[PDB]
């Protein structure tokens, strides 16, 4: 939120040259200075022969924005014969990226061509060039005798760059493998010390590459984007990297270690053509020393407010934790069409808070399609999803669109004013634009006044001008400032004092200052930075016991401070700016004395009271919890008083009853400080005596640990009074029980099987399933609906296998969906068998047992179990009464036996079910 | 069983002369 | 009379019609004391302001056209209409809504226009038997649905750059065959070839003379060839009043947009036409590849239908792609299928087998709440969409339009339109915020007060901080403010503290956080309800303890959507058909069926029980579904009787049952082979024997 808007270093370069399309800084190990790394990939160059060769410039940030080409390579394109070009440097995009270590400045043209030395061609192997101030090499791993979209004659590579921290560079090109794509990694020193300019596939030692896989992954685009992080145990930065395309258009993200090239990490797109991948990002947002992954999906389709896809575009942040999990939340983009995720540039620490900050840009959003970017703080939390500021384009489209933010870079603090910078480029314009960082100051404001139950009797100071002899009071107020960096020792500020704040609507303010006569003064008080709690002093007075309006409005006095800016870093004047979440202001409360008895002082007698009115809550739901709260004052008044309802671990507030009208509409709020949340109500400024308040407050409870067995409130008045000021504690309990509505259903498929059935006939030793009969399939599934889960419980299953020596429904296998085990009495499928009315309920037949062992089912899990049985055809063809109806029923049962809370009152749950498959005859 | 990468078609059909080892013929006389 | 316009607006005319869309106002001196101003229009009228004196606007929602849904889709009298009305009017009180309703009907013989997009990449070779004889195969398939059909075709290969194109031997930019020895053609973004005629033969022989070309990755951007088909409907010849059919056939996968970058094509898509008199897109080379989301937009606007014909290496692809282009069908291409001729036909049926409503500049101001009544008066609830229709029926929807507060502006204008289709119904929305009362004043200056006083709607209103009733409403006096008024009831508070009564009118605006108003201070404008610590859920504006929900939210706490998206299932129907869709959530009501659409149920019967009721409805002319007149739409399967009925060990489900007549009837259905689902029905069921 520190970023100065106003005054920004604005650089500029040929037009159409795209510059500002790729940043960074250059901070030289032999200089005290700073430069500013930008490239222009479609910059034209006194190279012989080469149309836009593009150039990278490094800009003086002293003052007058110079910006000079960097020479990287004067010549033009070498020969493989008497005229027939190696290679073709006329629109190479060279400074599409750009990389700064500390003295290294790697350059790279991903669109360079090249005839291979085999046939004449052009091939995007695309190259680099990696300058140390006085030596100048080329790196081009992907111009090796591997030369086709087969290999890598279109590997692209330098179509993104990083470096390690210990000088190993990163390098990435997405056409490798029939844009499979490809990262390679070598060391600085290799890059250096093995350059032959007349080598032109130069091997590298110690070379970390990837190497082509099936053709399923082909057009991938692995290595459209790179960054660096460390998310294993050793200190060497690992290979991050987008895969866009990969994954049927989901697009992914390689994670790969930095000693060997090893498969690490996957992340895996949500949605399919959004471009998951674009961009990444490694840094540590939640100050846990754990590298933390941004990717950016820019063409992200989200859900609107009427549930239609809006291109918005989403960053996804990932959270390292000491194992290998990754906590993972999503942050959608604001508005359409805006590429929200295309560049994610970490900051650092922006404001010094002791947290990494991280900005994010939509180049195409804005007003007339400017471009924005947002700056997001880190906490402990993790990101914090609001941004804290907005960067607006200034500059409008001349034929593309300005693109600003399409690159971005932070992290360095070119003022060496304490706070890091940020570069942001818009190469549709031509430009680039350096944001400094303004220093934060946190300033802490005090505001005591004498006595606060003033007496208008009690007139002990006298009256300038006319020697009256009123009732005065004293009014203190302290101030001390704060903050890390460079900084002025000594800040002024304007403070402004208001007495009786809620009157000056047009009512009578009751209180002026003494010698001022007004209810308004200002003084320009000037502190030095530290503690030192520096305060002032002034008198006020009361108006005469006849004269203004009333006594039991008290008297607010206000104090604001407002600092004037100037004081600045002399530097354009890089003005400071106070910390973002502070109150500018601060008020205290006067009273008059009135209603306090002879001993001249209010002692009040204050009582609270609460009932359950539901004494028990079930664990697993959400359950609304209304406490009914007496506040009585018998005493005498109570000056501010508010209700103290401290709420535990697990639940919130929701709000006061008002359906309701023998309950009351307090306002009431809920707060967070001091390492303990609670709800204030405002009982009323004064609390007359014998006001007897009572209301409702409606909560939502949540078990905070399974073994928990109660929830408990603690329930406390206080008051601004001198004695006697607060009521006794009181401790509501409300019990925690186990509800689990557990029911078995069951049902068979089909339900009945009609006789005789088509092409059957008795065969000798049956051996399929058409020689036995048709599928009867029973069904049975043991769901918990309730709030509370269990962790065991039986299942029990009754089955008819026969009925006088005769089968009756051959069980051939069953299985299982969810947390389950059965068992049953006698061997299924003994045959070993490929792919009135009459009830036979178990209790007239012989019964085939099946047993069940459910685990842990939660509030809306299932265990389901499916048996596939054949109609033994043999037996209802027979003396077995052929022309006789039969209800072939078997029932199933289940007993809850144990629960995952304990401490608990559990009682058992039992219930059964019972499935019938009607075998008749519809015709004689 | 076999095929191409990039803007890949299977040649023609005339099969047990034609194509290597191919696994399918038919229609408009392509190979697998 | 205490009620809520007697309280909240008394100040003036404009904040009493704020109030409420009950309040009235009486402009006139009638009486101008001891009497209330902002009661309602029947308590303002025993106390006599009965004349013009009475201020009291009433919203409405005229009908300015209404021509009557069409039969046919032959213009031969008039012209085509699907749409009545065609413009309402609609006029609007603050905080006020007035419900409407509008009739859809997809006519028969609708002309129907078909542009094709052909790839005619070097993958494609072995697939252009398609393109053999096209028009014919249109014709002689589309004829049984339209007459009046027209048809044209483009072709596309991919961008003309590198490291798309073969540039790298001379003779490969003529014949990008070089390698392999053979002979193709030069590749070319997108070529328009022939526009939309009436003529198959200038069609058929146009089509043959296609052949391919080469490239060197596999995926070919025909969203380039999407786009500029979509937005050059005067190159294109789309015809106003005809169904618009994009097709869209394929061998392999697709760029997308971003892809360019590695082309160095930073440049988004603007979605304008950019084809010219060469038939060429001009700026292939320039312009990346257009996104979903533009294109999806231009093809709403130019009611553009998108059909994938793509191969089965493919299908599954373009299958999820469809899904993120809402309205798009997919179909395989290959012999070795039922249907490859019926193909286009086939998805033109699931085309016009919904319809869906969509807004175009709505007021911000606006929200729009929708019944629907898809089928014989079942009005259902929070729908703007009714599915299984077949070409011909007529559905019916009920619209509510509410504006929260009111904007003052001019009259706006916003499109109730089906998807895909020409005919719309606009709505001319006026704001009806203020009274004829503050032209009808004398001027502001020079009344009632020593200096400067404004008044003269109804009131005086006489400077700064003090507003005397008469004039000078002034300090410490105890005047007229005894706590009679200033007081609801006199047994309680003065003007709700938070304020003190001074004279009669109370200004008891103590500067809390947010803003304070009401005569005897009653109001909040915060404190509303929170669900999160958000107030109103952050969907809601906070007026006097009440949370006025923004558009597309509902509830006390403004935190229950209107949404029915999440609430679909994967076969179409809202939950499954097994429960209600609230605040965004399916609620399955079904004996053992959940899940987030109900798709679950494993202890529902199998589906040969509601499979029989359609057996009995469309051969028995019997069963339920007869009764309440569903057959027709819910039984969309077509049934066969096939004569001693077929069986193969290839996934057939053979169902029975026994009718009213004792007769066991036998059937199995066939599971989507093609997606159709073919049931098969024994003749002669069994009956018994005299
Ligand atoms: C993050 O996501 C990444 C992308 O999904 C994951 O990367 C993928 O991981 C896979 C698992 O390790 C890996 O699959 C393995 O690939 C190698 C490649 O070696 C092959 O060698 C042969 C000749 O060079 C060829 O294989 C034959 O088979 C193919 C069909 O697969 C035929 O079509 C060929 O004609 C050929 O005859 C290949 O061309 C290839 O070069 C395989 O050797 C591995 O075999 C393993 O599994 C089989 C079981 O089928 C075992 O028999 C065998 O002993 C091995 O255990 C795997 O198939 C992918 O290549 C790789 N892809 C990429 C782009 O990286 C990554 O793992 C994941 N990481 C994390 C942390 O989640
Ligand atoms: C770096 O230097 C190169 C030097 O060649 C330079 O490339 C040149 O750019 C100019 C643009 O100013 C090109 O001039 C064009 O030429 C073509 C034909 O070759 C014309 O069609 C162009 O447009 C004309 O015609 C249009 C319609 O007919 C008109 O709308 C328009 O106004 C023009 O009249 C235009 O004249 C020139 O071809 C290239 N030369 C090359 C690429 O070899 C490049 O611009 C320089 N870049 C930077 C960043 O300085
Ligand atoms: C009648 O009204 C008068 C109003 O003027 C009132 O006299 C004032 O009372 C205050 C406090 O009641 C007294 O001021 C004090 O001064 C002494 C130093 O002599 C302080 O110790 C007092 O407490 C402070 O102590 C520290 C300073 O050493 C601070 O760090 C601390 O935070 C306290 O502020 C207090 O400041 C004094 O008697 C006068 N002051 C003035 C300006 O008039 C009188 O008490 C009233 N009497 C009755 C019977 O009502
Ligand atoms: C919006 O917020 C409200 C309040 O926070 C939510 O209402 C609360 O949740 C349900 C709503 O139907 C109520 O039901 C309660 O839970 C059990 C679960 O089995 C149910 O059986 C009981 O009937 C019980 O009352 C709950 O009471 C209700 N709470 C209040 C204070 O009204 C609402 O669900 C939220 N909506 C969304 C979309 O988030
Ligand atoms: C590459 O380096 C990694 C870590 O430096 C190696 O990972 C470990 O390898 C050993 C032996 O193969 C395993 O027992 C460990 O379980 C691995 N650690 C893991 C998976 O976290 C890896 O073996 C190295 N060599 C490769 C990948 O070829
Ligand atoms: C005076 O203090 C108040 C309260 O601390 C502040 O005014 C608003 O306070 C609310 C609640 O904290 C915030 O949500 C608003 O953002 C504050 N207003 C602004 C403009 O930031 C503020 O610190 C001071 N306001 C004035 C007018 O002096
Ligand atoms: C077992 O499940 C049955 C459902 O079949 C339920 O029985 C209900 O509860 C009591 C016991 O009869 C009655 O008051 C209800 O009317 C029953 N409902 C019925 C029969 O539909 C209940 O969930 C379980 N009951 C027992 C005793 O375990
Ligand atoms: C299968 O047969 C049994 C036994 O006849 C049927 O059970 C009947 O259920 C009704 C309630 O619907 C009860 O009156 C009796 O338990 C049974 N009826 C009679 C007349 O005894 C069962 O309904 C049959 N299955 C199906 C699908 O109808
Ligand atoms: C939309 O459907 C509802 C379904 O009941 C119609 O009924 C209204 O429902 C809500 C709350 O129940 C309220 O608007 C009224 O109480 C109901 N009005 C009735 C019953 O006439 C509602 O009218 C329909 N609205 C439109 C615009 O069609
Ligand atoms: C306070 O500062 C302002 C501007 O800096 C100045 O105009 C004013 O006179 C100063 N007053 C005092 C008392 O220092
Ligand atoms: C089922 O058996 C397996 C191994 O036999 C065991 O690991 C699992 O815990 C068992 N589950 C239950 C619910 O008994
Ligand atoms: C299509 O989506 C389904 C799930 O929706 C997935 O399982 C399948 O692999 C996807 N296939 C392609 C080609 O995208
Ligand atoms: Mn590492
Ligand atoms: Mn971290
Ligand atoms: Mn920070
Ligand atoms: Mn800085
Ligand atoms: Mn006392
Ligand atoms: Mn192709
Ligand atoms: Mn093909
Ligand atoms: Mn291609």
């Amino acid at each position: 939120f520190n970023l100065d808007v106003d005054s920004p270093a604005e650089y500029s370069g040929p037009e159409g040259s795209y510059f500002g399309f790729a940043v960074d800084f250059f901070v030289p190990s032999a200089s005290s200075r700073m430069f500013l790394l930008v490239g222009a990939p479609k910059a034209n160059t006194t190279q012989p022969g080469i149309v836009e060769g593009g150039q990278v410039l490094k800009c003086d940030w002293s003052s007058t924005r110079r910006c000079q080409p960097i020479e990287f390579d004067a010549t033009g394109n070498r020969d493989y014969a008497k005229d027939d070009p190696l290679e073709f440097k006329s629109h190479q995009w060279f400074g599409a990226s750009v990389r700064s270590k500390q003295d290294k400045i790697l350059a790279c043209a991903p669109l360079y061509h090249w005839r291979t030395e085999m046939k004449q061609e052009r091939e995007p192997v695309g190259t680099c060039f990696l300058q140390d101030g006085t030596k100048t090499v080329e790196y081009a791993p992907c111009r090796s005798q591997d030369i086709d979209a087969d290999g890598q004659g279109f590997c692209q590579g330098g179509f993104s760059i990083d470096f390690t921290k210990a000088d190993r560079v990163l390098l990435g090109g997405p056409g490798s493998f029939y844009w499979q794509g490809q990262l390679i990694s070598d060391q600085v020193a290799e890059i250096v010390s093995k350059y032959d300019p007349n080598v032109y596939s130069i091997k590298y030692n110690n070379q970390l590459a990837t190497r082509t896989a099936q053709a399923i992954f082909d057009d991938s685009y692995l290595g459209y984007s790179v960054a660096v992080g460390d998310f294993n145990g050793d200190g060497i930065d690992d290979f991050v990297s987008g895969v866009p395309r990969a994954a049927r258009t989901l697009g992914m993200v390689y994670i790969y270690d930095g000693k060997n090239m090893s498969s690490l990490y996957n992340f895996t797109g949500e949605q399919m053509a959004a471009y998951f991948g674009f961009s990444v990002a490694a840094t540590d947002i939640n100050g846990d020393d754990y590298a933390d992954v941004f990717i950016g999906a820019p063409l992200f389709m989200d859900r609107g407010s009427d549930g239609k896809l809006q291109e918005v575009g989403q960053v996804s942040v990932s959270l390292q934790r000491a194992s290998g999990d990754f906590q993972t939340t999503k942050l959608n983009g604001f508005e359409v069409f805006a590429r929200f995720g295309s560049a994610i540039a970490p900051l650092g620490d922006l404001d010094q808070d002791g947290f990494n900050d991280i900005a994010i840009a939509a180049p195409y959003g804005g007003e007339d399609k400017k471009g924005i970017v947002y700056i997001f703080n880190g906490r402990s939390t993790g990101l914090n999803a609001v941004p804290s500021q907005i960067l607006e384009g200034q500059w409008a489209a001349r034929s593309m669109p300005p693109s600003f933010g399409y690159s971005m870079k932070g992290a360095t603090d070119i003022d060496k004013n304490g706070y890091p910078d940020l570069i942001v480029g818009a190469f549709g314009v031509d430009r680039a634009i350096l944001y400094r960082a303004r220093p934060v100051i946190t300033v802490n404001a005090g505001l005591e006044v004498y006595p606060s139950i003033l007496n208008q009797d009690n007139k002990t100071c006298s009256l300038p001008g006319t020697a009256l002899k009123v009732s005065c009071f004293n009014v203190r107020f302290c101030l001390k400032a704060d903050g890390k960096g460079v900084l002025p020792r000594k800040l002024n500020f304007q403070v402004e004092l208001l007495l009786d704040k809620l009157k000056q609507k047009g009512a009578i303010r009751r209180a002026l200052f003494l010698y001022s006569r007004s209810p308004s003064h200002s003084k320009n008080m000037t502190i030095s930075r530290g503690g030192l709690m520096q305060c002032e002093e002034l008198i006020a007075y009361l108006r005469d016991e006849s004269e203004f309006r009333d006594k039991l409005t008290p008297i607010t006095i206000f104090m604001e401070y407002r600092l004037d800016y100037r004081t600045a870093a002399d530097t354009t004047g890089l003005q400071p700016i106070l910390n973002q979440f502070t109150p500018a202001n601060i008020s205290r409360q006067a009273h008059i004395l009135l209603d306090c008895g002879e001993d001249n002082v209010c002692k009040p007698k204050l009582e609270v009271s609460v009932d359950s009115d539901q004494k028990k809550i079930y664990i697993g739901d959400d359950n609304p919890l209304t406490l009914i709260v007496k506040a009585q004052n018998q005493g005498e008044g109570a000056y501010e008083a508010e209700l103290i309802v401290s709420i535990p671990l697990q639940a919130d507030f929701i709000g006061v009853v008002r359906n309701n009208e023998a309950l009351a509409r307090l306002s009431c709020a809920f707060k967070t400080e001091n390492q303990t949340r609670q709800v204030v109500c405002d009982l009323g400024n004064p609390m007359k005596a014998g006001t007897q308040l009572l209301a409702g407050l409606r909560f939502s409870v949540h078990q905070q640990s399974e073994m928990d067995t109660s929830v408990k409130f603690d329930l406390q008045i206080q008051s601004s009074n001198l004695f006697d000021k607060v009521s006794p504690v009181v401790s509501h309990k409300v019990d925690l029980a186990v509800l689990a509505a557990v029911e078995i259903r069951g049902v068979s498929s089909p339900d009945h099987v009609f006789l005789p059935i088509p092409n059957w006939e008795h065969k000798e030793n049956p051996e399929t399933e058409e020689d036995v009969g048709p599928v009867v399939q029973h069904i049975y599934e043991l769901r918990n609906n309730g709030p509370s889960s269990f962790s065991k419980a039986m299942l029990h299953l009754q089955w008819p296998y026969k009925y006088n020596n005769n089968t009756l429904l051959y069980i051939l296998h069953y299985d299982i969906d969810g947390p389950m085990n059965c068992t049953s009495d006698m061997e299924i499928n003994p045959l070993r068998i490929k792919i009135d009315i009459h009830t036979l309920g178990c209790g007239v037949a012989q019964c085939l047992k099946i047993v069940c062992q459910v685990g842990r089912l939660d509030r809306g899990k299932s265990a389901i179990l499916y048996v596939k049985s054949l109609l033994w055809t043999e037996t209802f063809m027979n003396k077995e009464n052929q022309n006789h109806s039969y209800s072939l029923k078997s029932s199933a049962s289940f007993n809850v036996i144990e629960f995952p809370y304990k401490n608990l009152p559990i009682e058992d749950i039992t219930n059964s079910t019972l499935v019938t498959t009607n075998v008749t005859w519809g015709i004689q | 069983c076999p095929q191409g990468r990039g803007d890949w078609a299977p040649t023609s059909c005339k099969q047990d002369s034609d194509c290597l080892a191919g696994c399918v013929c038919g229609p408009n006389g392509f190979c697998g | 009379g205490p009620n809520i316009c007697t309280t909240r607006g008394v100040s003036s005319c404009q904040q009493c019609l704020a109030v409420s869309p009950m309040c009235a106002w009486c402009s006139d001196e009638a009486l101008p004391l001891g009497s209330p101003r902002c009661d309602l229009k029947e308590n303002l009228l025993k106390d006599n302001c009965a004349p013009e004196s009475i201020e009291f606007p009433v919203s409405e929602a005229r009908v300015l056209e209404d021509r009557p849904l069409s039969d046919k889709g032959s213009g031969d009298s008039s012209q085509v209409t699907q749409v009545s009305p065609q413009r309402i009017a609609l006029r609007l009180r603050p905080d006020d809504s007035k419900n409407f309703s509008i009739q859809v009907r997809q006519v028969e013989d609708y002309p129907v226009d078909i542009y094709y997009l052909m790839d005619l990449s070097y993958s494609m070779k072995d697939d252009l038997w398609s393109i053999q004889n096209l028009g014919t195969k249109l014709a002689t398939q589309m004829r049984k649905l339209t007459s009046n059909l027209r048809i044209g075709f483009g072709a596309f290969v991919d961008k003309p750059v590198s490291p798309y194109m073969y540039i790298s031997p001379p003779e490969a930019l003529e014949n990008p065959c070089y390698d392999m020895k053979t002979t193709c053609l030069p590749m070319f973004g997108y070529k328009h070839v022939l526009t939309l005629t009436d003529q198959v033969t200038r069609f058929n022989e146009e089509v043959k003379k296609q052949s391919v070309s080469r490239n060197r990755d596999a995926p070919e951007g025909g969203f380039d060839a999407i786009m500029q088909a979509t937005v050059c409907d005067e190159k294109i010849g789309w015809r106003n009043d005809a169904s618009h059919l994009l097709v869209f056939t394929t061998d392999a996968k697709t760029h997308i947009a971003l892809d360019g970058r590695l082309a160095g094509i930073v440049q988004p898509n603007d979605g304008q036409c950019h084809v010219g008199s060469d038939n060429h897109y001009s700026a292939s080379t320039t312009m990346d590849y257009p996104s979903l989301g533009l294109m999806t937009e231009k093809l709403s606007q130019k009611n553009i239908n998108l059909i994938f014909a793509v191969t089965e290496n493919v299908v599954n692809l373009y299958q999820n792609y469809s899904e993120l282009i809402p309205g798009t069908t997919v179909g395989v291409l290959s012999m070795d299928s039922s249907n490859v001729l019926q193909l286009i036909v086939d998805a033109y049926g699931k085309i016009r087998s919904k319809v869906e409503l969509e807004v175009r500049d709505l007021p911000e101001e606006l929200s729009l709440s929708f019944n629907a009544t898809c089928l014989n008066n079942e009005v259902i609830p929070g729908l703007k969409s009714c599915m299984g229709l077949k070409i011909g029926d007529t559905v019916s929807f009920s619209i509510e339009a509410k504006v929260r507060g009111c904007p003052q502006e001019k009259e706006k204008s916003f499109t109730i339109k089906p998807v895909g289709f020409k005919d719309s119904l606009i709505v001319q929305v006026t704001f009806d915020c203020d009274c004829a009362c503050q032209a009808q004043a004398e001027p502001n200056s020079h009344r009632c007060n020593n200096g400067n006083g404004t008044f003269e709607c109804g009131v005086c209103r006489c400077g700064p901080g003090w507003l005397g009733s008469q004039c000078e409403c002034s300090e410490e006096d105890y005047r007229p403010s005894q706590q009679d008024e200033c007081s609801p009831r006199e047994g309680q508070p003065v003007c709700s503290q938070r304020g003190e009564c001074l004279c009669g009118q109370c200004v008891c605006h103590s500067s809390d956080f947010g803003k304070i108003t009401g005569k005897y201070c009653e109001c909040d404008d915060f404190s509303c309800v929170r669900y999160k610590g958000e107030m109103c859920s952050g969907h809601g504006q906070c007026s006097c303890g009440d949370c006025l929900c923004d558009s597309d939210w509902t509830g006390y706490y403004c935190n229950c959507t209107t949404r029915t998206d999440t609430c679909m299932s994967s076969n179409g129907l809202l939950c499954s058909g097994r429960g209600k869709c609230e605040c965004g959530s399916c609620v399955c009501i079904q004996p053992g069926s959940y899940g987030d659409t109900c798709e679950k149920c494993p202890t529902c019967p199998d589906a040969c029980t509601f499979k029989k009721e359609c057996v009995e409805c469309k051969k028995f002319d019997r069963g339920a579904l007869h009764d309440e007149n569903t057959c027709n739409r819910y039984c969309r399967d077509e049934i066969e009787s096939v004569k001693e009925l077929k069986d193969t060990g290839k996934d057939a489900v053979n169902c029975t049952y026994k009718n009213e007549d004792d007769c066991v009837v036998r059937f199995q259905y066939y599971e989507d082979s093609s997606g159709k689902s073919i049931l098969y029905v024994v003749e002669e069921p069994e009956c018994p024997k005299g």
